[PDB]
């Protein structure tokens, strides 16, 4: 059971500092996350962290800088500090595990460059 | 600087 | 002025490590990758480095832990040092400027999920 | 688990 805590109410440009405190799971792929819903909006993502392979912080775009998401492993404990609040912030917000399924990439290229160079790989090499 | 979606799929 | 250099005709199992060298500084600090592509197939993305704020390194699923991309900054070279080579690996490599547009991530969340806490800006707080 | 997948497109 995950319990999200630290809400409240709060002056545009203040800040927030929520909780999210487990009771030892860990388990499917060790991300939490944090999403939020408000009022006529879909369910978004707002910032991910694993300390699976070292220590990965995801954030949405519209909290970049401004939302700061860490853990205190003592405690088992994930926070969100939550800076420059803003109206777009009001919002129920939610903990959970969450897997990084798949990361799609889309890389643009412009300009002639250069020659390339021709690689070949196989068993008649000599 | 990164330009990010940041997709939400649950489950059933 | 980008050069590609250090192909050549190897055995599965050998190495190679290409060359990119930049005859300016491009943006200041931009990113430099590289792209691959086969007779009769498509070009692939293969790996890719910033040096803006830090290192980022980017590769392709199938050179993870045999390739590994660097940059010697004091001679405006980057570098793709190509190990474990098999022969699906057989192109032709370029470098060029890339920009990361958009990156997709897919978050899977399964179950019911815990106790929300409400957050409410307002002028009146 | 984690899948990448990376995508070119050549533009002016």
């Amino acid at each position: 059971q995950l319990q999200a805590s630290g809400g409240g109410f709060v002056q545009p440009g203040g800040s927030l500092r929520l909780s999210c405190a487990a009771s030892g799971y860990t388990s499917g792929d060790e991300i939490m996350g944090w999403f939020r819903q408000a009022p006529g909006k879909e369910r978004e993502f707002v910032s991910a962290i694993s300390w699976q392979s070292g220590t990965s912080t995801y954030y949405a775009d519209s909290v970049k800088g401004r939302f700061t998401i860490s853990r205190d492993n003592s405690k088992n404990t994930v926070y969100l500090q939550m800076n420059s609040l803003r109206a777009e912030d009001t919002a129920t917000y939610y903990c959970a595990p969450m897997t990084l399924a798949e990361t799609y990439y889309e890389w643009l290229i412009s300009g002639y460059w250069g020659q390339g160079t021709q690689v070949t790989v196989s068993s008649a090499a000599a | 600087k990164k330009i990010e979606t940041h997709k939400l799929t649950f489950r059933e």
